[PDB]
Formats: structure tokens, C-alpha cells, sequence
DNA sequence: TAATAGATTAGAGCCGTTTAT
RNA sequence: AAACGGCUCUAAUCUAUUAG
């Protein structure tokens, strides 16, 4: 019988220097870590879309509950949480009526650009519209939240049966929480950070996006986008890896006034020896560079024998000194439920390159699962490194990008 | 005195009461609420409302409008209000828009609303507290966090519980002693499909890599006879799995890859003789039981096939052999849908939608029991599944999956 | 060039909204 | 594209071998 190790759940800091483990609970209790004093909304869409967004804004001012208010924390209201007003009376609207629709919304945005975040209300009546719109707004550095009309007014859009196509009745409070957190983060306020951030460790998410031949994208997490298209392999050329690591190290040195004592590169792909020697030839001697590959849906399923509820999140199977399984999903005791449906898929974390303690690596990944600012969730299945790297990479491949994540998420 | 009392509908008004109480404690107010205690109580309540309370709060919701405990606390608070001659001792907290005018309690109506917004209501409550001489301490959100952790998360922590887990991985109990490369130079046709052989076999170089003895493919390949077994290359399977065998003939990683391919092909061939049906997944073959092939569609009290509306779901499994941590078989679980239990639904969209619908309410216990029941249904003997890699050679897959245990767990929700 | 695997990888949809009350 | 998962599907690549 293999012994499981348990990773203690990381805490996330909020306002007044208060740390808890649930972004929703901490936001409702202490308030956002960074306090902005208002959100001026810019709405791009039709009159029906503007009315839908205004109605949703009036609704989200009031408290919104979920079907399960113990499993999913309910929404007290935007001002009751974030201490600032995001109302429909502070709205500037650009009336409307794939590349041409992107141009329509993009022009309607940049002609006016003082809003905090531009809300693109998408009529239901284009698989590249979001990424392209987001990409051509990068050079003009607009923080934008795209909201489908079938999300803010999900009841009003039904199939021929009459039931809503997107059933958000059970997660209405969670939907309000996530939309509020996205708007607040895009308006300039970080709602939480890691409660405990190791000093001198730099976290890099290195993903590859297939341009429709693969573009490598690195996102640095400051507790920093990089891009380069290349051939059809998920590996970095010597000069390419050198440039990536040098840019990441210099960004960290600019932010923290010193080089990291450890650098962890998070990837969904293994690192070959060539790109890792390129990485090592540019890192400082006193900086320990570790290559961590995190794969999803590797066919392991630990089933809790006794009960009907799954393996608790934070349990980790240490296969090797370099390879392990981490349950970033599973039962959350604080939520009294599971972050995933059915049985959770553990993420397989390999220390492919470099030397590091596997327990510390899994602790860092569990901590980084908390910084998903694109979602107001208890924790993410994957660390914010890989998630945000993938978001900004798919955004950049749509065609110097800004370093703030609110322009991609 | 200094205490702040909030009276609320305990079963249903907990969200607002918790938010308001912890917010006020974060603001330095000495808040007394029924939700701020563990293992509690009316004598203590009436005592806090009668003597300790400075300001008395009531969540004026429709559910809390007419409640025994709320009304009792309102009565004792009215007694204290008359005793102290404070015109605003009892402060209604109108939070429910459903509670209509002239429908609230008679005492309450003639007496701050949170219906429009909780921040506006909290600000009005705060400014009312400042207009009167309501005592407060400097804002200490540290004690609000402490109370939240100590009470609201008291039963929602990870405890030092010894927990045991079943896994997806079923150990390979044993392998055939020798992996054999049979040099069927011309006796194996160049265009012959080795996948159609009776036993798993891989063309590897000028040989056939298999666990089968050199004359096992006699029926499929008549020319296999009169083949000398001396030219066959025999490698200890333990050497391959331990990494000991590395030779110019075949690399160790390639040998393990060939062994895994043999394991997968042997499982595929065994499901043919396991009276089970197959379903072509994207990258593998899931294996599901028809309706009527199991007694009451159950194997050892675990339902492996059932009904979903006008459809039939069947718990299917797909197996991939692996050797890295230990020689195991990873068994992914699926739900495979049929029109009547025997006839597969051709459209993959309906299959996927039905899979989502069926897995809605399938949780740890259901997936675990169905996986174990299906694997034991494929069991040949008591604790093993036989994969016939040869006439006299077998690969044994453990009936019981790999067992895990952790020193941390949770109290199961009830 | 094509095929057979095993391994890695990515990308697209699609459905449910995390077992209680 | 609020979002996160669970699944399904389609591909690509690297190996190793074989047929050209
Ligand atoms: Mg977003």
C-alpha cells in the first residue's frame, strides 16, 4: 500500500493582512487585497446587449445565492465584497447597429479610449472572435471582459424545449462571484495574492500553442509574456531558450531588484537536453533552475474506498524523487464538496530537468493553483503558471504584448 | 453595555447573518450571535440580550418574520428596551425584498434595509451606530478571521484521519519468463497482419516479438513449422522490466515498449473471449457488458448496466499497460450507451451527452464500485485476470487495484 | 512515402454546475 | 467568450520496427 503525502492547503492574503484559503470567503470577509475605489464600465454591443448588461449590473449589486451556499459561497453583492461601486449608472455605451466583427468591436473600443474595463457584450445572433479581439486590443492596452448575452441573461435564451441552454441557476452566485472578480482584476485591483510567497523563487509557465508551426509562450508569475513561433516541435532552440530565460530573469530582477535564488519553469511538455543547456548557460550560478512538467489526465484515479466522496485535494502520490501525482482537485474540506465532478484527475508533476525537492514543487504548484484571477473559484486544477501561460499564448497566436494578465484573461 | 446582538432565522438566514456579524467584528464591534458559538442556551441568550446587549439587531426577512426563537428574543429585547428607555435599542434589518409592507411583525414595522444592497445597508447600520453612542474597538479584522476559522470552518478542515484509496492501476502479477523473438524469415508473410494472430505478436526487425512459444502460430501461419527455435532470441522479462537488458538487438526502452504493446494486444484479445462487447473510443477500445449478460444487470451487487430514459448505459472500461512505477494496467472508466442494451448508438454526440448525463450523479463510490466490479467480472481465477500471450504463457493482472493510504482525510458530508 | 505500436503532445467541442439543505 | 472541471473526439510529433 503506497503512502500518500498531504500538501497543506496554501493561504491567500486579502485586505487588512488577513489570510484564508477561499478567494470567495476572503473577499467577502476582509475585502480585496488591492482596493480600487470604482469601476467605470464601457459597454460595446447592441441596445439589447446594453440592456442585458445593465440588468445584470443591477442584479449583481444585490446579493446572489447559489443552489448550494455551503458548497459554493454565495455573492453578498459587488460593493459588499470589493468596497467599490460597479454600477450601470457609470456606463459609457458605444452603440452597435470574424475579422470584420473584431474590427467593429475593436474600433468602437479604441475610439473612446475614462473607463476601468471595457465590456464587450456579444449577441448570440465565430471561433476566433475572442482571441483576435483580445490580441488587437493588446497594443492599445485596453482591459476588456467579453460577456455573451446568454451569460448575463442566461434565462432569456432557451432551446425549443424552453429550458435555458446554459443552466446557471445552481451557480448564479458563483457566476456573479467570477464576473465580479474578473471585472475587479481588469479594473486594476488584485483581489488576493499568495499568503506565503517564497522569496527569490521565480515561476514560469512555458506552453506551446499550435498556430493554425508551434509558438512557444512563457508567462512569468509575480507574487510577464514571452512569444516566439517556431517549427512543429514542443521544444526551444538554443537561442530561443536563452532569450526566454534571459527575459524572465531580467523581468524578475527589475521587479525584485535581485536575481531569483530558484527558478521553476512549468510546462506541459518535457524539456530536451539542448534547450535545458541553453537555459542553464544564461541563468546565474547561484540561481537553481528547475524544469517542472505538469501533465493532465494521466490515467490515475484514486478512489476513496470507504465513502461516496473522492480523495481530498492536496493529497500527493510521490512516485519518484522527481515524479509525483498531485491532487489539485478533489474534496475540499472547507467547501465540504469537490472541485471536480465524478472522480478527480490528479496532475502528474515531473521534475524533468534540474534538482528540486518534489514535495516543495507540489507545494508550490498547489499554491499557484490559487492565483487564477480569471475565475473566482476556491482553487484551480492546474497552477496559474500553466493556465495563464496558455491563456496569453492562445491570445498572442491570434495576432510587444503587455505584461499585465488582465489584457489576456 | 457593549455587546451587539443579532437575532435571525437560524436555518435559512445564515449567509447574511454570518456576513454582517463577521463584518461588524472586523470593525471592532462586540457582536453576539447564535452562529458564533459551538456546542451551545436560552438563559445565556436572554442574559446577553437583557444585560450585556447595547444594540439589538434583527434580520427582518420573510422567513425570520415569524419565528419562535426570533420572536422570543424580540420580546426579551423589547423588555430591555423599555427598561433602558432607548428609542433605537432594537434595530430591524430588512434584507428580504419579498417581505412586503405591513406584513412584518407589529413591533418591527413602526421601528435599516439591506434589500437594495448589503454595502448600503451596512453603511446605514454603521452610521446609525455612530449617531448613537454604540461602543466599538479599533478595527481588528484579525479577530474576525480567527472567529471565522474557529467557528465557520471548525468542522470543515483536513483532519488526521487514516484514509485508504483504491486506484485505477491494477498490478500485473507476473509475466512470462522469456520474451521471444522468433526469426520467421519467410514463414511469416511480409503482408501478413500480425495483429490477426491468435496471440499478441509484434513484427520487430527480422523477428516476431511475442511471449508465445515458437510454434504457437501454427494454425494462422502454416509455414511456422520446420522452424528451428535456436535462432529465436530469448530475453528475460525481469531483465527488460528492471532495465538490466540493453543490447544492440533491441534497446531497453524499446523492449519495454514492445512488452507494453504485447500487454495491450493481449488484453484486446482476452476481451474477445470475455463475453464482453467492444466500443471504439478515440484512442483505445472500451469494453462494456450488454443488457442481459449479467444477472439483473448486476455483478456482485454492483450495477454495470442500467437505464437512462429511453437509453441503456453500460459501464465500460479501457485498459492500457504501463511499466514505469510498477507493471500495472491503467483502467479508464467510461459509460457506453445503447438503444436497447445490445445495439450501440452510432452517433458519438448522443453517446457523449448521455455519458455526461449519467456521470452527473456518479461519484467516488459509484465509479470505484463499478470499476472494481467490472475488473472482477473479467477475472479468470479468484484474484487475477489471465491474458493468453501464448499457449503456455499468461500475463496476470491483479484483481485488486493498487492500494494507497494517507494520514490526512476529512469527515464525510452527511 | 506508408503502416504497426507506444509515448507524448495539442486542439476542439460538449455537458454539468460538484452527492447536502 | 464568467469560469472550472469530467468526458468525448480529432489530429500532430517523437521514437522503434516493417513495407517501399
Ligand atoms: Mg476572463
Amino acid at each position: 500500500m503506497k503512502e500518500l503525502i498531504y500538501i497543506e492547503e496554501p493561504s491567500i492574503l486579502f485586505a487588512h493582512g488577513q489570510k484564508c484559503t477561499d478567494p470567495r470567503d476572503g473577499l467577502a470577509l476582509f475585502g480585496p487585497l488591492n482596493q480600487i475605489y470604482g469601476i467605470k464600465s464601457g459597454v460595446v454591443g447592441t441596445q439589447k446587449g446594453l440592456q442585458i448588461f445593465k440588468s445584470y449590473l443591477d442584479k449583481i449589486q444585490k446579493p446572489i445565492y447559489n443552489h448550494n451556499n455551503i458548497t459554493r459561497p454565495m455573492f453578498p453583492g459587488f460593493e459588499a465584497v470589493f468596497g467599490c461601486k460597479w454600477e450601470s449608472q457609470n456606463i459609457v455605451f458605444k452603440e452597435i447597429t470574424t475579422y470584420d466583427l473584431v474590427t467593429l468591436f475593436n474600433d468602437k473600443i479604441i475610439t473612446a479610449n475614462r473607463v476601468d474595463v471595457w465590456f464587450v457584450i456579444v449577441p448570440e445572433e465565430d471561433a476566433q472572435f475572442h482571441d483576435q479581439l483580445k490580441a488587437r486590443l493588446l497594443e492599445h492596452t485596453i482591459p476588456t471582459q467579453i460577456l455573451r448575452e446568454s451569460t448575463l441573461a442566461w434565462r432569456d435564451f432557451k432551446n425549443t424545449f424552453g429550458a435555458p441552454i446554459r443552466d446557471f441557476s445552481k451557480i448564479e452566485g458563483h457566476l456573479a462571484w467570477t464576473i465580479s472578480t474578473a471585472a475587479y482584476y481588469k479594473a486594476g485591483g488584485k483581489p488576493w495574492k499568495l499568503g506565503d510567497i517564497r522569496p527569490g523563487v521565480c515561476y514560469l509557465g512555458l506552453v506551446y500553442k499550435k498556430i493554425e508551426q508551434n509558438a512557444c509562450c512563457a508567462a512569468q508569475m509575480f507574487l510577464g509574456p514571452w512569444y516566439n513561433p517556431e517549427k512543429g516541435e514542443y521544444h526551444l532552440k538554443p537561442k530561443e531558450a536563452k532569450a526566454l530565460l534571459t527575459q524572465a530573469l531580467e523581468s524578475y530582477k527589475e521587479q525584485n531588484k535581485s536575481y531569483p535564488k530558484e527558478v521553476f519553469i512549468h510546462a506541459r511538455t518535457r524539456f530536451n537536453d539542448e534547450e535545458w543547456n541553453a537555459f542553464n548557460e544564461v541563468t546565474p550560478k547561484n540561481t537553481n533552475l528547475v524544469g517542472v512538467t505538469i501533465t493532465k489526465s494521466k490515467p490515475l484515479k484514486l478512489y476513496k474506498t470507504e465513502g461516496a466522496f473522492p480523495i481530498m485535494r492536496g493529497n500527493a502520490y510521490i512516485v519518484d524523487e522527481k515524479k509525483a501525482f498531485l491532487w489539485t482537485l478533489g474534496f475540499v474540506p472547507k467547501l465540504q464538496s469537490t472541485l471536480s465532478m465524478e472522480v478527480p484527475n490528479p496532475i502528474f508533476i515531473e521534475i524533468n530537468k534540474g534538482e528540486a525537492e518534489i514535495q516543495q514543487v507540489l507545494k508550490d504548484i498547489l499554491a499557484l493553483t490559487k492565483l487564477n484571477y480569471n475565475a473566482c473559484i476556491y482553487a484551480d486544477g492546474e497552477p496559474v503558471t500553466l493556465r495563464f501561460a496558455n491563456k496569453i499564448g492562445e491570445i498572442l497566436t491570434a495576432s510587444t504584448p503587455p505584461l499585465a494578465f488582465k489584457y489576456y484573461i | 453595555r457593549n455587546k451587539i446582538f443579532i437575532s435571525h432565522a437560524t436555518p435559512e438566514d445564515d449567509d447574511f447573518t454570518r456576513w454582517l456579524s463577521l463584518k461588524l467584528i472586523g470593525l471592532g464591534y462586540e457582536v453576539w450571535c447564535d452562529i458564533l458559538f459551538l456546542d451551545k442556551f436560552w438563559s445565556t441568550i436572554e442574559k446577553e440580550i437583557r444585560e450585556n446587549t447595547c444594540k439589538f439587531l434583527i434580520v427582518s426577512s420573510t422567513a425570520g418574520n415569524k419565528r419562535e426563537g426570533v420572536l422570543k428574543e424580540l420580546a426579551v429585547a423589547t423588555k430591555v428596551k423599555k427598561h433602558l428607555q432607548d428609542d433605537m435599542f432594537i434595530i430591524p434589518l430588512a434584507i428580504d425584498e419579498n417581505l412586503s409592507y405591513d406584513d412584518i411583525n407589529i413591533e418591527i414595522v413602526r421601528l435599516i434595509d439591506f434589500k437594495k444592497s448589503w454595502a448600503k445597508g451596512l453603511q446605514d447600520l454603521l452610521d446609525a451606530f455612530e449617531k448613537q453612542n454604540v461602543p466599538k474597538k479599533p478595527p481588528d479584522h484579525s479577530k474576525s478571521n480567527l472567529l471565522y476559522q474557529q467557528i465557520f470552518l471548525h468542522d470543515k478542515q483536513a483532519i488526521e484521519k487514516e484514509e485508504t484509496y483504491d486506484s485505477n492501476w491494477f498490478p500485473i502479477i507476473s509475466f512470462p519468463n522469456e520474451l521471444r523473438f522468433h526469426r520467421y524469415d519467410w514463414r511469416l508473410p511480409k503482408q501478413f497482419d500480425v495483429r490477426t494472430l491468435a496471440f499478441p505478436a509484434i513484427r520487430y526487425k527480422e523477428y516476431l516479438c511475442t511471449f508465445a512459444w515458437e510454434y504457437d502460430f501454427i494454425h494462422q501461419l502454416p509455414k511456422t513449422e520446420t522452424y528451428n527455435g535456436q535462432e529465436s532470441i530469448r530475453i528475460s522479462t525481469s531483465d527488460i522490466l528492471s532495465g538490466r537488458y540493453d543490447t544492440d538487438f533491441i534497446r531497453n526502452y524499446e523492449c519495454q515498449r514492445l512488452i507494453v504493446q504485447l500487454i495491450n494486444k493481449a488484453f484486446e484479445l482476452r476481451m474477445k473471449d470475455k463475453n464482453v462487447r467492444e466500443y471504439q473510443m478515440s484512442k483505445t477500445f472500451a469494453y462494456w457488458i450488454e443488457k442481459g449478460k449479467l444477472e439483473k444487470d448486476k455483478f456482485e451487487k454492483i450495477k454495470l448496466v442500467g437505464k437512462q430514459k429511453n437509453k441503456y448505459w453500460h459501464f465500460g472500461i479501457s485498459a492500457a499497460g504501463k511499466l514505469y512505477p510498477s507493471p500495472v494496467l491503467m483502467v479508464s472508466s467510461h459509460i457506453i450507451f445503447t438503444m436497447d442494451g445490445i445495439n450501440l448508438i452510432k452517433s458519438k454526440s448522443i453517446q457523449h451527452s448521455s455519458r455526461r448525463k449519467q456521470g452527473k450523479n456518479w461519484w467516488n463510490d459509484k465509479w470505484r464500485e463499478k470499476l472494481l466490479a467490472f475488473i472482477r467480472f473479467l477475472s479468470d481465477d479468484q484474484n487475477a485476470i489471465y491474458l493468453n500471450v501464448g499457449s503456455e504463457e499468461k500475463i496476470l493482472i491483479s484483481n485488486k487495484p493498487l492500494k494507497f493510504f494517507g494520514k490526512m482525510s476529512y469527515v464525510t458530508p452527511s
